[PDB]
């Protein structure tokens, strides 16, 4: 019986009756300086968390930040140096990286790779699975997050999947349902690369409603303990370190 | 992608996927709806974007999202607010086809439609 | 299975000479590494990610390549560069090339041949080994033929070679003919015959079991 | 700081098994792959396989799948490799190497020598090799086991003009020789003696080269 403020960016707000499973309220804030501030709110999934991400992409500076809480309408109320760049303006892909000083003793240097919104992002912040780094890749996805807390520890060439060597481990890849997307006739072997040698299976909920979702591929150990990387909500992951042990049993 | 003019859409998987846009130097706002360059208006002014907080006799327009204008016909919260250029600002717009861009101006107790200051590009 | 072929197999380069080793791949590989090994000890990373030099590697070394062909080059051959170089694919099979033995080319040198009879100690032990040293010669190719009373003997012969000498870049070889004390006592003339490019005729050294000391 | 410490040389009987260790130190053991490489006498390098974090995460070279077994003791940051049913083809030097940051084998262990033999520790028999300005001399070190021996001339005084050849296998035992060249005015008027030391049998022998 949780309720949250549901506001669009235009300012139109209204009370929202949370659906089963969404026991948290969220306020997502985006700030674009050169300033413009976007605010959005609604009920959200149980495993969401407070997170920040700031990065400069040339002259601009984008600051994303999401706060969560689990009380009725709690929704209503209002220097570590890192390297920063972005895909929007080919900042990263062009090696035109810049120094950005975090403005929260909790913000670490981040390096996030999202290959089929920005493919490459670097800056300040704190995200789920921060302390350390994690990675995953399958027939059509490559995700990697690096979070560290030492001056410009997120510097260097941008990480591409092609620059990670095949390690020999082979895992099955697929996406969808166990009947549609992840069937014995749809799933196939891929070559795991670099540190990703865990054959993973993630089952949860994607799409609008509670559609059962599933994804299989190669992953780092740190991934076998969230769903934002797989676009899911309640994620249940399973891992094994034997080639093909990933198969729909 | 609901961006306007020369807008490139972007979002973030970690932040509820809230979206916004990359606009040319002369366009501002979450959707590149604001035209910070235009000084004069079109012929009808229907598709005119840009500032013009002032009225024919130097009078401040009301924010299309002010409590007041939210109770008028045209306001920031209508389903078509983005197509009409009605948002959190008080720039002259011509949602209804009137041969001249206007805006709501407060006069005493009630807000009334006043012709805009903006001149014609002719 | 991506096959890596290194070439040349073995080459002698004169000091100051330009050397180029190549590694041919059965299929494309994104990156290739090169390791240097001396005297069978731990291979040392030399050039990684196609052209990056490991800490301490001299500037005369450089590597290049793409897809199916890569090469390590040393602009000016120096003494300490003599070793075995191995290329290796950066990924999964981690296959190493067959290796290239790089040695110092030098002027030809004829071997100094020395033959030695079985010692008193060994003979009283009931055995008999005849030893022959062919030292400090260049190039490495050399043929040693043993003869007992003039007839060639191939069985019972064991050979050993040294690596290029540190000081003079030559090679040395030892050949030992082992036979029973009785067969040794039944024959007189023992000969070590060495064939090297430095001479059209064999360098022959021998002794007679009968003729020696009082 | 960062290194891989391998266990000592092994002499194992054919058919038996052997297990060698590689202790990692100077870095986080569980975050890097450890590869094992084989090198037979006078031959190239062969990849055996790798282990990552623990015994349950390994990958093998098809050719060694039934010969090697890679395990790890995470609590001691040590990787182990077992080789079974050893033949003569297994006599080699085995190295462990870390797959470093830039994906090349960046840190190598010193290597572990594995000699597959049925021989027993045998001391060598040292024999003098006696024949105008220079006179050679060797010394023949026959029938010892296991490797190696240490040959010196005149307790190390004679260093220049010495050639100590690689041992060869003769009757499942080793045979080696060494030559020394000196001015004839030095020998036999003076004494030339080869000193042979075989630690495996705790033996040291001095053989003076007397005129034949
Ligand atoms: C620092 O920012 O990050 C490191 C690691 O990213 C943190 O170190 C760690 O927690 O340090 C512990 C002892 O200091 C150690 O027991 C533990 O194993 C480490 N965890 C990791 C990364 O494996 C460190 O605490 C952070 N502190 C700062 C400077 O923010
Ligand atoms: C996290 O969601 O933050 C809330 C309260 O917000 C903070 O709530 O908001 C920022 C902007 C600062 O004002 C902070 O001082 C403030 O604490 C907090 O109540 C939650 O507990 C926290 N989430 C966690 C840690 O679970
Ligand atoms: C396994 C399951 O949940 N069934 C649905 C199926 O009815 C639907 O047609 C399909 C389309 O995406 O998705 C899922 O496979």
């Amino acid at each position: 019986s949780l309720r949250c403020m549901q506001c669009k960016t235009n300012g139109d707000c209204r009370v929202e009756e949370c659906a089963l499973g969404q026991d948290l309220c969220r306020t997502t804030i985006v700030r674009l300086w050169e300033e413009l501030e976007l605010v959005e709110k609604s009920c959200t999934h149980s495993e969401k968390t407070n997170r920040t991400l700031s990065y400069r992409t040339g002259l601009k500076i984008t600051s994303l930040t999401e706060v969560v809480c689990g009380l009725d309408l709690c929704n209503q109320g209002n220097y570590l140096e890192c390297i920063s760049c972005g895909s929007s303006d080919m900042s990263c892909e062009r090696g035109r990286h810049q120094s950005l000083q975090c403005r929260s003793p909790e913000e670490q240097c981040l390096d996030v790779v999202t290959h089929w919104d920005d493919r490459h992002l670097r800056g300040c912040g704190y995200l789920p699975g921060c302390p350390g780094s994690n990675g995953f890749h399958n027939n059509d996805t490559f995700h990697f997050l690096k979070c560290c807390n030492t001056t410009k520890c997120n510097e260097g060439p941008i990480l591409e999947l092609e620059n990670l060597p095949q390690n020999g481990r082979q895992c099955y890849s697929c996406k969808g349902n166990s009947t549609h997307g992840c069937s014995s006739e749809e799933t196939f072997l891929i070559d795991c690369r670099g540190p990703m040698n865990q054959c993973l299976v993630a089952t949860g909920t994607h799409e609008p409603k509670n559609q059962s979702y599933m994804v299989r591929g190669c992953a780092t150990a740190s991934m076998c303990q969230l769903g934002d990387a797989f676009s899911m909500n309640h994620i249940d992951v399973s891992c094994c370190t034997k080639s093909g042990c990933n198969h729909p049993d | 992608c609901d961006c306007l003019n020369g807008g490139t859409c972007v979002s973030n998987k970690y932040f509820s996927n809230i979206h916004w846009c990359n606009c040319p130097k002369k366009f501002g706002g979450q959707h590149c709806e604001i035209d910070k360059s235009k000084t004069c208006y079109e012929g009808n002014g229907h598709f005119y974007r840009g500032k013009a907080s002032t009225d024919t006799m130097g009078r401040p327009c009301l924010p299309w999202n002010s409590a007041t204008v939210l109770q008028q016909t045209y306001h920031a919260h209508r389903s078509d607010a983005l197509q009409l250029g009605l948002g959190k600002h008080n720039y002259c717009r011509n949602p209804d086809n009137r041969r001249r861009p206007w805006c709501y101006v407060q006069v005493g107790l009630k807000p009334l439609v006043q012709e805009c200051m903006v001149h014609d590009c002719a | 299975d991506i096959v890596l072929t290194q070439s040349p197999d073995i080459t002698a380069a004169s000091l100051g000479q330009k050397v180029t080793i190549t590694c041919s791949a059965s299929s494309s590989v994104s990156y290739m590494h090169w390791y240097q090994q001396k005297s069978g000890t731990s291979p040392k990373p030399w050039i990684f990610e196609i052209s990056k030099l490991a800490s301490g590697v001299p500037a005369r070394f450089s590597g290049s390549g793409s897809g199916t062909s890569y090469s390590l080059t040393i602009s000016s051959m120096e003494a300490e560069d003599a070793a075995i170089y191995y290329c290796q694919q950066w990924n999964y099979p981690f296959t190493f090339g067959g290796g290239t033995k790089l040695e110092i080319k030098r002027a030809d040198a004829a071997p100094t041949v020395s033959i030695f009879p079985p010692s008193s100690e060994q003979l009283t032990s009931g055995g008999a080994s005849v030893v022959c040293f062919l030292n400090n010669f260049y190039p490495k190719d050399i043929n040693v033929k043993w003869k007992i009373d003039g007839s060639e003997r191939q069985n019972g012969v064991l050979n050993s070679w040294t690596d290029q000498d540190s000081k003079d870049s030559t090679y040395s070889m030892s050949s030992t003919l082992t036979l029973t004390k009785d067969e040794y006592e039944r024959h007189n003339s023992y000969t070590c015959e060495a064939t090297h490019k430095t001479s059209t005729s064999p360098i022959v050294k021998s002794f007679n079991r009968n003729e020696a000391k009082a | 700081g960062v290194k891989l410490q391998q266990s000592g040389p092994e002499v194992v009987k054919p058919g038996a098994s052997v297990k060698i260790s590689c202790k990692a130190s100077g870095y986080s053991f569980t975050n890097f792959y450890i590869h094992w490489v084989k090198q037979r006498p006078g031959q190239g390098l062969e990849w055996i396989g790798w282990i990552f974090h623990g015994s349950d995460n390994t990958e093998y070279n098809e050719k060694f799948k039934d010969k090697a077994t890679l395990t790890a003791d995470t609590s001691s940051s040590t990787a182990y490799m077992q080789l079974s049913s050893l033949t003569s083809e297994d006599s080699a030097v085995y190295f462990c190497a870390r797959w470093g940051p830039h994906w090349y084998f960046d840190v190598w262990g010193q290597g572990t020598t594995v000699t597959v033999s049925s021989a027993k520790t045998t001391p060598p028999s040292v024999y003098p090799l006696a024949p105008n300005s220079m006179v050679t001399l060797g010394c023949l070190v026959k029938g010892y086991f296991p490797e190696p021996v240490t040959v010196t001339w005149n307790s190390g005084s004679l260093s220049s003009g010495v050639h100590t050849f690689p041992a060869v296998l003769q009757s499942d035992l080793y045979t080696l020789s060494s030559s020394v060249t000196v001015p004839s005015s030095t020998w036999p008027s003076e004494t030339v003696t080869c000193n042979v030391a075989h630690p495996a049998s705790s033996t040291k022998v001095d053989k003076k080269i007397a005129a034949a």
